[PDB]
């Protein structure tokens, strides 16, 4: 998802320029002047990857919003560093999942948005209420006002 | 460490690292030696070549598949081929890797006995482990339940399975397969006048039969059909020009699955070994077999396969039951999709045969508990 | 039922197979 | 000699120069069918994904 | 003089033909690459023509 988005969010305009003048010289000659579906299929296949173009049309639909099938500037850096997932195994299951029956202090089998609250002002990165309000709304699918263990999984799956 | 995925099969070898979506190289199981003398000195000419370099020299070879009908019957060769395809197509040395074989139903023993005690004696696994190739079927489609029928290119086999509780005595393996539709392509072209006998050509008659081959929807309407008009017949380009049009020999090769009386074959077709496979199973769990009928296997590719079954067996079944054909397009590789799933899970981790346990009970150690 | 992937190698491989003798850089 | 020498010299750079320009053209109507078809090819994919989600709604 | 020119005939003859012989297996790797252009184009149309009848249905 927006993994790459934070991963390179992380990076500087080095890697802007560098993919820039890395489409400039490979995707030298083309119509389009970005990058496709079916056009990065085709470069694997040339190169010598194998990808099916169902996995080329959901990869596209994951990387474009837009529905264009392209690549914007932004996406087009998050699909460059998409290809190589240098960082899996997301945390450990067993020790979050301890992390979370402790969190509900109240041992109620629900959370508390207050104790969410008091473990961000631990971790006192410049956010306002609405970036919480965003990130629980990511968590609570079922829209509870509270973190179900099974919501908990699904927010935090794969997270390191 | 991974697990290799190895899947033997007969007619294409699929392997590769567990926990990916597709087999990392795919290529045809075949062992050919050169039969003519050779002149030319020093050119580095091999005594065999096997897998895919065999499939562009096949003009001077005379290539001898291993596996015949599920069994081997060369263990050389197939000793040969596991190497290659262990230290070529894949390199990693099989001293550091479990291997996941595959095997039919109802295989003779002293098959699987001899190839775990290849593995373990000759490529030195560390753990090996042989399995039902119809349940990884049933993996890959993510359900739990179903009647799989997997046609490969050796045998067809038709494994039901209910939650999770195979019913061994409603298992209907029948030796039709994709090979032997080859053999009546190859024996009904010679009908319009091409000849094909070397074994060099079955491969061309082969991909014949891939590219124009499909399966009727109703077969006397189109037998009536393609003996009138023509726009049935579709041409073909030899590996040497002189193209070949192909009449009504398009949905005849493919029909003998549904009427083996075609090559002489007393047994029923696969539409009707379905049938009689669920009927063998109780009568609380037939609906949901109705409903979850899986395809798998290379041979049920054919264009138009899905239909014509479903039509058969809604034919067959009683009027109220719902008839459901799952053919997902995946279906080549659906055995190796579901062997690198169970290779993957958590649970089955402590289900290997480990190299200690065969040291203390021999090769009969795959009866045993350790399935 | 969890997905592993390893068809997709790492990108330096793929930036190999993709440039060839104008692989020096990338 | 040197008259049947320059003679075959001729005669090959003809045959030469003939099969050069059939190269250039089989090589641009090659060029030119191959990008319709990628075209037509990501076309198909593309209509294939939309169609699957409409299914699986 | 007979014998320069037959020599710098010999020449251009030579080179030519290299680059004709170069620019002919390049077209012979583009027709391979149409071939399989054709192949992905057929695929890609009868999965979408499936697809479509099944939603139908
Ligand atoms: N696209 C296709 N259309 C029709 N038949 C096919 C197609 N692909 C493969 N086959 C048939 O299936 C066989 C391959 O079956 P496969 O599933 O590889 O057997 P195995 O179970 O031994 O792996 C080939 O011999 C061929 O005859
Ligand atoms: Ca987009
Ligand atoms: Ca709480
Ligand atoms: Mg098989």
């Amino acid at each position: 998802d927006d993994i790459y988005k934070a991963a390179v969010e992380q990076l500087t305009e080095e890697q802007k320029n560098e993919f820039k003048a890395a489409f400039d010289i490979f995707v030298l000659g083309a119509e389009d002047g970005c990058i496709s579906t079916k056009e990065l299929g085709k470069v694997m296949r040339m190169l010598g990857q194998n990808p099916t173009p169902e996995e080329l049309q959901e990869m596209i639909d994951e990387v474009d919003e837009d529905g264009s099938g392209t690549v914007d500037f932004d996406e087009f850096l998050v699909m460059m560093v998409r290809c190589m997932k240098d960082d899996s195994k997301g945390k450990s299951e067993e020790e979050l999942s301890d992390l979370f029956r402790m969190f509900d202090k109240n041992a109620d089998g629900y959370i508390d948005l207050d104790e969410l609250k008091m473990m961000l002002q631990a971790t006192g990165e410049t956010i306002t209420e609405d970036d919480i309000e965003e990130l629980m709304k990511d968590g609570d699918k079922n829209n509870d006002g509270r973190i179900d263990y099974d919501e908990f999984l699904e927010f935090m799956k794969g997270v390191e | 460490t991974t697990a290799l995925v190895c899947d033997n099969g007969s007619g294409l070898v699929k392997a590769g690292f567990a926990g990916d979506d597709a087999p990392r190289a795919v290529f045809p199981s075949i062992v050919g030696r050169p039969r003519h003398q050779g002149v030319m000195v020093g050119m580095g000419q091999k005594d065999s070549y096997v897998g895919d370099e065999a499939q562009s020299k096949r003009g001077i070879l005379t290539l001898k598949y291993p596996i015949e009908h599920g069994i081997i019957t060369n263990w050389d060769d197939m000793e040969k081929i596991w190497h290659h395809t262990f230290y070529n197509e894949l390199r990693v040395a099989p001293e550091e890797h479990p291997t996941l074989l595959t095997e039919a139903p109802l295989n003779p023993k002293a098959n699987r006995e001899k190839m775990t005690q290849i593995m373990f004696e000759t490529f030195n696994v560390p753990a090996m482990y042989v399995a039902i190739q119809a349940v990884l079927s049933l993996y890959a489609s993510g359900r739990t339940t179903g009647i799989v029928l997997d046609s490969g290119d050796g045998v067809t086999h038709n494994v039901p399975i209910y939650e999770g509780y195979a019913l061994p005595h409603a298992i209907m393996r029948l030796d039709l397969a994709g090979r032997d539709l080859t053999d009546y392509l190859m024996k009904i072209l010679t009908e319009r006048g091409y000849s094909f006998v070397t074994t060099a050509e079955r491969e061309i008659v082969r991909d014949i039969k891939e590219k124009l081959c499909y399966v009727a929807l109703d077969f006397e309407n189109e037998m009536a059909t393609a003996a009138s008009s023509s726009s049935l017949e579709k041409s073909y380009e030899l590996p040497d020009g002189q193209v070949i049009t192909i009449g009504n020999e398009r949905f005849r090769c493919p029909e003998t699955l549904f009427q083996p009386s075609f090559i002489g074959m007393e047994s029923a077709g696969i539409h009707e070994t379905t049938y009689n496979s669920i009927m063998k199973c109780d009568i609380d769990i037939r609906k949901d077999l109705y409903a979850n009928n899986v395809l798998s296997g290379g041979t049920t590719m054919y264009p138009g396969i899905a239909d014509r079954m479903q039509k058969e067996i809604t034919a067959l079944a009683p009027s109220t039951m719902k008839i459901k054909i799952i053919a997902p397009p995946e279906r080549k590789y659906s055995v190796w999709i579901g062997g690198s799933i169970l290779a993957s899970l958590s649970t089955f981790q402590q289900m290997w045969i480990s190299k200690q346990e065969y040291d203390e009970a021999g090769p009969s150690i795959v009866h045993r508990k350790c399935f | 039922r969890p997905t592993l992937r390893r068809v997709r190698i790492s990108a330096d491989a793929m930036m190999q197979a993709l440039l060839g003798t104008r692989a020096k850089e990338s | 000699e040197a008259e049947k020498a320059a003679d075959e010299s001729e005669r090959g750079m003809k045959v030469i120069e003939s099969r050069a320009q059939k190269d250039e053209e089989k090589m641009e109507i090659q060029e030119i069918q191959l990008k319709e078809a990628k075209h037509i090819a990501e076309d198909a994919d593309r209509k294939y994904e939309e169609v699957a989600r409409k299914l699986v709604i």
